[PDB]
């Protein structure tokens, strides 16, 4: 199976700006989208961005133009630019990997144990 | 070390340095080995695999520890004993196939026919056809994947490199462990690391520090 490690979370002044990383490692036939969501306090854990193996990207609403998610297929990473963040930002962020395990098999769900992202007021 | 093919071989319009081939970064020629998983009723004999992937009956017949006539169980995983040489920049064995039936394409060649041991786009690199121009009948220059060890490699004790078709539920670990060989030996071989990410169904190097196991 595949072991996803995230990174770059952390406490953040309004404002400021935070990287979040995961790497995947481990086995599986094929690695589709890769994607980050959030959970805020007393919420859903509701998507932030996705991005395809063919880099196509989709944005939650709040978050288009202060957010980048990026992909790297040589190592399997995905990352998220977070500018001009705010305090309805503060949640914890989940990375997201979507895996086949055979020739048009169905598609697994593969979550990270989320790091915790926290801004502060302005 | 060679970079890994690492699923770019999935889509033809891919254009990754190593869906070209391994490069050759070594001696000009060697012994190698392939793998290929016996498909009944066209390629499950020593003398119908041989002749698809260019090798010999009575090699095919010593690696495997059976006589060169005798059938072999569908998807029994077979190694075959190739020479690896340089050409053009890029370790490769050459081999010759005739499509069969009009719809096979450049890669249900690379991918289904010959399992993954070339790619779709070293086959349009060293053919003139087009891909939608293919008929039964036409003529293929298959380059399949093989590599030579570097100094480096021959240096530590590897006396071969061994293309591995890599089946569902194995790891670095548990290949390694088939061919008596270190696990970060097998990364090395194909420039991961510990924490990477290894494909089924795509090939992978293994460096041997003698011949392959007559059963894997
Ligand atoms: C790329 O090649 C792989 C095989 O290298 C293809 O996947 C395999 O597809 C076959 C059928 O074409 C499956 O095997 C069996 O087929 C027969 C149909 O008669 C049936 O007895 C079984 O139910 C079984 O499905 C096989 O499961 C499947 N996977 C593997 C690992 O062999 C694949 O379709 C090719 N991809 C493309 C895009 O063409
Ligand atoms: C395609 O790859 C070759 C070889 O790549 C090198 O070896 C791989 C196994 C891996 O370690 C890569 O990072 C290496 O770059 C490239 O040829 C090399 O090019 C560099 C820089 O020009 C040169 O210094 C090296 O000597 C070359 N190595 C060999 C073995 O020839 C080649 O340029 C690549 N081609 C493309 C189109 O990307
Ligand atoms: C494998 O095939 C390649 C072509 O795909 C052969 O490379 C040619 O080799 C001759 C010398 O014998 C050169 O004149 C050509 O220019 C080469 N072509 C390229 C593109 O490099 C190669 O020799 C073949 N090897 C074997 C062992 O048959």
């Amino acid at each position: 199976q595949l072991q996803l490690v995230e990174s770059g979370g952390g406490l953040v002044q309004a404002g400021g700006s935070l990287r979040l990383s995961c790497a995947t490692s481990g086995t599986t036939f094929r690695l589709n989208t890769m994607g980050w969501y959030r959970q805020a306090p007393g919420k859903q854990r509701e998507l932030v961005a996705t991005i395809s193996r063919d880099f196509k990207t989709n944005y939650a609403d709040s978050v288009k133009g202060r957010f980048t998610i990026s992909r790297d297929n040589a190592k399997h990473t995905v990352d998220l630019q977070m500018n001009s963040l705010t305090p309805e930002d503060t949640a914890v962020y989940y990375c997201l990997v979507r895996d086949q395990r055979e020739w048009y098999g169905p598609e697994y769900d593969n979550w990270g144990r989320g790091t915790q992202v926290t801004v502060s007021s302005h | 070390q060679q970079e890994y093919l690492n699923n770019n071989q999935l889509d033809c319009d891919n254009t990754h340095n190593s869906t070209y081939g391994n490069v050759c970064n070594s001696v000009t020629s060697c012994q190698s080995y392939l793998t290929f998983k016996s498909s009944s009723p066209e390629y499950n004999t020593p003398s119908s695999i041989s002749y698809l992937l260019n090798s010999t009956p009575s090699l095919v017949a010593k690696s495997n520890n059976i006589t060169d006539v005798t059938p072999i169980i569908t998807d029994t995983m077979v190694t075959v004993p190739v020479t690896c040489s340089c050409s053009g920049g890029r370790y490769q064995h050459n081999a010759t196939y005739n499509l069969k039936k009009t719809g096979e394409t450049y890669f249900s060649i690379a991918n289904n026919t010959y399992q993954s041991l070339t790619t779709c786009q070293a086959l349009m690199a060293q053919n003139p056809y087009d891909a939608k121009n293919l008929f039964a009948g036409d003529d293929l220059h298959v380059p399949l994947r093989c590599a030579c060890p570097t100094k480096k490699q021959s240096d530590a004790g590897f006396k071969y490199l061994l293309t591995y078709l890599v089946s569902q539920g194995e790891s670095p670990d548990s290949i390694a462990e088939i061919f008596g060989v270190d696990t970060q030996s097998v990364l090395d071989a194909n420039e991961l690391d510990s924490k990477s990410v290894v494909f089924y169904f795509t090939p992978l190097l293994v460096p041997l520090k003698t011949e392959p196991p007559a059963r894997l």
